Parts: C-alpha cells; structure tokens; sequence
C-alpha cells in the first residue's frame, strides 16, 4: 500500500503568522491531469474529523479562503497564509486512490500565545459520596497558558504524595488555553480525620493555595 | 453459442464507445446476449449494455463514456442469461474515431467558420488538424492551426483528424454551396 | 442538512461478534460508496472498510479480512460492518463517512465530506458499570464568577458524553478527559463558570450520557 509520510509531526506557531505541512507519498496519487487523490483532515480532539481540502488543492464547503492545498504526483503541501486560535488540533492527509486508505502520521497545531494565570477553585466531596465511603476532592485551575504548572495537595499542611491523578484538556479553540483538574481521593475515615484541605497551584514564581475547612 | 470473432471498440473519446463481435452462428443479441461493463478505478460500479444486430451473427453496444482520458480502462463481461460467454478490457483513448466539425458558415475574403465538436477541457480540443474539400473536381485544404476557419481570394466540407495512433477520419460535416 | 449517525457500540467479550449501523439522511444513499473509518485510543486514523451504492463490491483492510462484513440496505438507507470473532486489538472508535457518487459510469468523489458523530467498540473480559454521578459545588462562606460542575466516577467503558441545561449553556464548560483509575475504572469531571448574579434566577444541570450501559444521568447542582 502507498506509504504516507506527514512532516512535522509538531507545528508550534504564533497566531497571525503563515504555517505549513507537507506530505510525501511511496508512489504518484495522480490519475489524470489535475485529478491527484490527496486529501486533508482536521481533528479537534472530542470531534469527529472534518475534510479540509479534496483531489490536492479544492476546498471543502465549510473552509475559509486562508486554507491552501498545493502539489502534484508524491508531494504535497497545505498552507495556512494566517493561524488562528480556532486552527488548533490534529491535521492528517489522506491517499484516496488505492485500498487501503492510508494516513500521515500526524501533526499537532499548537499556539504559542502569551503566559497567563489560571483561575483557581477547590471543591469538596458531595454528602451523597461520603455514603459509598469514597471522599473525592477536586482541584480546578481555568484558562492558562503554558500547560507546566505544579499542583501540589496539602491535607493540614501534609504533603500528600501518590493518592491523587490529574487531566488537562487540549489547547482552548477560544482563547488557546488550557484547563486542568487535580482530583484527590480518600476514604470517608480519612476525610472525618482531617479538616483543611488546600491544593496549590505554582507557576513560574507564582503559587496560589486554595483551600476549605469540612467545618465551615 | 460461442464468440467467432472477440469484442472490439472504438470510442469517440467523449461519450460513447461503440464494441462489437460476432457469434458462431445466428443470435439475437437483443435478447440472448448482455454486455456489463465497469472503469477500472476505486468504488466503481458496473452497469447494464442490452446490445443490437449487425446482421444476423453480428452484434454491437453503443457503452456511454463519462467523457475519456488517456488512463481509462473497462472491464468487458459477456453474459447469455447466467452465463458467461467472454471475458475482457479495453481502454478507450486506444481506437479512436474523432466526431464531426459542425456549424460550416461562409464569408477580398472568403473565409469559412466550423465548430470544434469537443469542449475545452477535453484532450481533443487541441489536437485535432482539419481537411477542408471544395461542381465537378475538388481542391483539399489541410488546417493544422487551433482556429477553425480558413481564408482565401478568387461540394464543400470539412472533417477532422487527431493526433493519435490507431485513429481515423471524422465523419464529413453539413456542406456549403459557394 | 445532511447528516450520518451512527448506533450499535459497547463492550463485547474477545471472541464476540457486534453490529454496527449508521443511519444516513439528505441525500440518495444508494447514489454513494460508504466507508468505515476506526481510530484506537491515542493513535492515528485507520481505514477499515469500504462499498459501493449498488452493494456490488466490497473492499477490507487486512487484519479485518474474512472477520468484519460490511453491509447496506439502500430502501432503509443503513449501512452496516458486521464485526465478528473480535481481538483486543479491534478496541477503537469508529467512524462512517460519505465516500464516492457511484451511480454514474464515472465516479465522482470529492474527499469523505460528511462525517458520523462516532461509536466506541471496547473488546475486553471485564464488566460493564454504569456511572456514579456527583455535584461539584464550593464551601460557601458568601466572588463575582462561581465556579459549578459535576463529577463522573467509576464507569466502563468509555465513553461518556456530558452537556449542561439540555445544551442550552455551551460558554464555560470544560470536559475532562477521562483517566483511568488504578481499579480498572474511568473517572472524568466537567465544570462550569458562571456569574454570581444569575445564581439565584437561573437553573444548572448536566446531562450524563453513558450509552455502553443505556444509562442517562441527570444532576441539578447547587
Ligand atoms: C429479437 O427478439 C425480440 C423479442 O422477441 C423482437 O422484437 C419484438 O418481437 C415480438 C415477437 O417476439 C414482436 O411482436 C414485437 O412487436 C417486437 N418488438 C419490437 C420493438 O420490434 C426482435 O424483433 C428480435 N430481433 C431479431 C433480429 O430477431
Ligand atoms: C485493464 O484492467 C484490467 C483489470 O481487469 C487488467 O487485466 C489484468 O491484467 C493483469 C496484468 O498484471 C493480469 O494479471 C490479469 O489476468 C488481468 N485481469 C483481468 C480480470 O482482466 C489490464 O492489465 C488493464 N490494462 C489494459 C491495458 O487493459
Ligand atoms: C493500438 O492497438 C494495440 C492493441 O493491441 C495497442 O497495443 C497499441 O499500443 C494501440 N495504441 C496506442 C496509442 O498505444
């Protein structure tokens, strides 16, 4: 089968500067004179792929004027004259012209955008879990930039270590931040035992403690 | 029922490909026999040629072209019911009569206007070469410029050549009296 | 419009059997060759399987040769991939798409140009456990943007589709990925930003959708 072979695989960029990913394939995609069988896809994670450019160069109904398809035979190239916030995901090309259908490995569009802080808010477990014995406390750091931050939890100044996990989202289509949750779990015996509860956020030379007393 | 002589075609290298062939002995291929054929490309689909007689042995499919380039290649299947009776290809671009020129118009200048049958995204758009024949005895004009048309001072029809190997000549156009 | 929507997926046993199916609308089914696409967790794109409008040929991926059947009825205008003695490796999500008019003597295609939402098959020998549904709400001691959500413990297998007041509310929301728990379960959160004034007028709910288990939960918040 045709070989896709899709460079980069990483295209950090700067919204507003022009952007660029190539594609090499084992063998020629054209059939005739203006009909080569290469496709784009883009894939904002949680979505279902979406059709940028058809037969190397034509737009999908939906694509803006800044998408460009170019090239002929076994290399081709997509273009994008300005990146936006809205262009961030997963970009794949596609041989459509022999069994199977093969993919380029993949890049991941990224935007660079200035450093931000996140908003930062503790919640306790619900009165409904402690019932089933499992107390879960979840940490919310919203919209910042870059994606490195240190969470760190704190049960009565206690370094907790290895009892909790954390989930970050992909790149905001909005405003290109991120979101994270840092959820720390307990037994309900734990939980009683104890009564300030903290999960520090630190950032470059920034650490926010947010916190609650199970009291008040 | 057997195939005396194998299916062959000859396209117009736009929309239709005429095949023929003969049988050992007498058929009504209107009838007995069914021509299905496919392009040889990915997610094609097959379709039906019910042919016609060419006396009584002799048979001939009139296969719709969606227009043909040079790559292009068909799939031949004969059938009589269930049964096949053949089986082949063709490409298209291979055995090629071109169609006729058109509108013949006349015009110091004497200048004669046709119509190239063939629409600009096609191959033979520009490359066909032209013979022009003008009563009594004639004079031929051979064309081989892209415009249509021929001029000069002091029966009469045009046809048309194509730059390609097994070809031959177009049918002659409506003729002009000058 | 012109939509496909897709059905049929949880989790089956290695050695099972599963039918896929994907209903089409806006256009003639039977004018357009269908394809299946599947992507494993993580990984690429990975096309499967593939057929024409009239039924008439049929064309397989490899590892899925002789196992998978694909399928269509064009009156009822649904197309299937029969999955059967499925590895642990079949384990992705898949995805249909309107492929290529093959009525014609020509095919025309203009690149898989219409896409279904997606379905997850998960071939594993562990059982299926519909979700556990929290609130998220702060330890009031009386800020001019509150911060609500739900959290979403102990399911499998994936996935889950979360949405809040019925898709009304769309500004704010962060969904989680979804981690897998040292147990063997899935856990996800998803939250909410608001303003403190609208707290007491307006109404916050989310809408939990675990279809793997045909259960459909619902938390109003506070
Ligand atoms: C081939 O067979 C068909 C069908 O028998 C012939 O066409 C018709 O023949 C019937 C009798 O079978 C006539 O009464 C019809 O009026 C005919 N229809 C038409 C439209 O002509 C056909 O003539 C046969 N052809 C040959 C060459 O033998
Ligand atoms: C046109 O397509 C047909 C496909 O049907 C080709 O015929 C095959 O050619 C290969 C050559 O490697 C042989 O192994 C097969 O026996 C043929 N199969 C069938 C079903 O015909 C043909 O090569 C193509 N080319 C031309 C010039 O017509
Ligand atoms: C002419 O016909 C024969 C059929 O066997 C073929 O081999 C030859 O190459 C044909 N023409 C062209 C232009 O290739």
């Amino acid at each position: 089968d045709i070989v896709m072979t899709q460079s980069p695989l990483s295209l950090p960029v700067t919204p507003g500067e022009p952007a660029s990913i190539s594609c090499r394939s084992s063998q020629s995609l054209l059939y005739s004179i203006g009909y080569n069988y290469l496709d784009w896809y883009l894939q904002k994670s949680g979505q279902s792929p979406q059709l940028l450019i058809y037969l190397g160069s034509n737009r999908a109904s939906g694509v803006p004027d800044r998408f460009s398809g170019s090239g002929s035979g076994t290399d081709f190239t997509l273009k994008i004259s300005r990146v936006e916030a809205e262009d961030v995901g997963f970009y794949y090309c596609m041989q459509a012209l022999q069994t199977p259908y093969t993919f380029g490995q993949g890049t991941k569009l990224e935007i660079k955008r200035t450093v931000a802080a996140p908003s930062v808010f503790i919640f306790p477990p619900s009165d409904e879990q402690l019932k089933s014995g499992t107390a879960s406390v979840v940490c919310l750091l919203n919209n910042f930039y870059p994606r490195e931050a240190k969470v760190q939890w704190k049960v009565d100044n206690a370094l907790q270590s290895g009892n909790s996990q954390e989930s970050v989202t992909e790149q905001d289509s909005k405003d290109s931040t991120y979101s994270l949750s840092s959820t720390l779990t307990l037994s309900k015996a734990d939980y009683e035992k104890h009564k300030v509860y903290a999960c520090e956020v630190t950032q470059g030379t920034t650490s926010v403690t947010k916190s609650f007393n199970r009291g008040e | 029922m057997k195939v005396l002589q194998e299916p062959t075609c000859v396209s117009d290298y736009m929309s239709i490909s005429t095949c023929e062939w003969k049988m050992n002995g007498p058929t009504n291929c209107s009838t007995e026999l069914r021509l299905l054929y496919q392009l040889v490309f990915l997610l094609s689909e097959a379709h039906t040629c019910i042919p016609e007689n060419n006396g009584g042995a002799g048979c001939v499919c009139h296969l719709l072209m969606d227009d043909v380039v040079s790559a292009d290649n068909y799939t031949l299947d004969l059938w009589a019911g269930q049964q096949l009776l053949w089986k082949g290809s063709f490409k298209p671009s291979e055995h090629v009569k071109p169609r006729a020129p058109g509108n013949l118009t006349v015009h110091d200048t004497l200048l004669l206007t046709w119509s190239n049958p063939y629409p600009p995204d096609n191959y033979l758009y520009n490359h066909l070469t032209y013979a022009v024949n003008i009563p009594a005895d004639f004079r031929i004009y051979n064309v081989t410029y892209l415009e249509p048309s021929l001029r000069i001072a002091a029966r009469a029809r045009v046809r048309a050549w194509a730059q390609l190997y097994n070809t031959t000549w177009s049918e002659w156009s409506p003729s002009t009296k000058w | 419009e012109v939509q496909l929507v897709e059905s049929g997926g949880g989790l089956e046993q290695p050695g099972g059997s599963l039918r896929l199916s994907c209903a089409g609308s806006g256009f003639t089914f039977r004018d357009y060759a269908m394809t299946w696409v599947r992507q494993a967790p993580g990984k690429g794109l990975e096309w499967v399987s593939s057929i024409s409008g009239s039924g008439g040929n049929t064309y397989y991926a490899d590892s899925v040769k002789g196992r998978f059947t694909i399928s269509r009825d064009n009156s009822k205008n649904t197309l299937y991939l029969q999955m059967n003695s499925l590895r642990a490796e079949d384990t992705a999500v898949y995805y249909c798409a309107k492929d290529r008019l093959s009525i014609t003597i020509r095919p025309r295609y203009y690149g898989l140009d219409v896409w279904g939402q997606g379905t997850t098959v998960t071939v594993s020998s562990a059982s299926t456990k519909g979700p556990s549904v929290f609130p998220l709400a702060p330890c009031s001691r009386s800020e001019s943007t509150a911060a609500l959500g739900c959290l979403v413990k102990d399911y499998f297998p994936e996935p889950v589709t979360v949405s809040w007041n019925s898709g009304a509310l769309t500004s704010g929301v962060h969904t989680f990925p979804a981690v897998l728990q040292s147990s063997g379960l899935y856990s996800l959160s998803s939250v909410v930003t608001v303003p403190s004034s609208s707290l007491g007028t307006k109404t916050y709910t989310c809408n939990v959708d675990h279809k793997p288990s045909n259960t459909k939960v619902d938390k109003r918040v506070e």
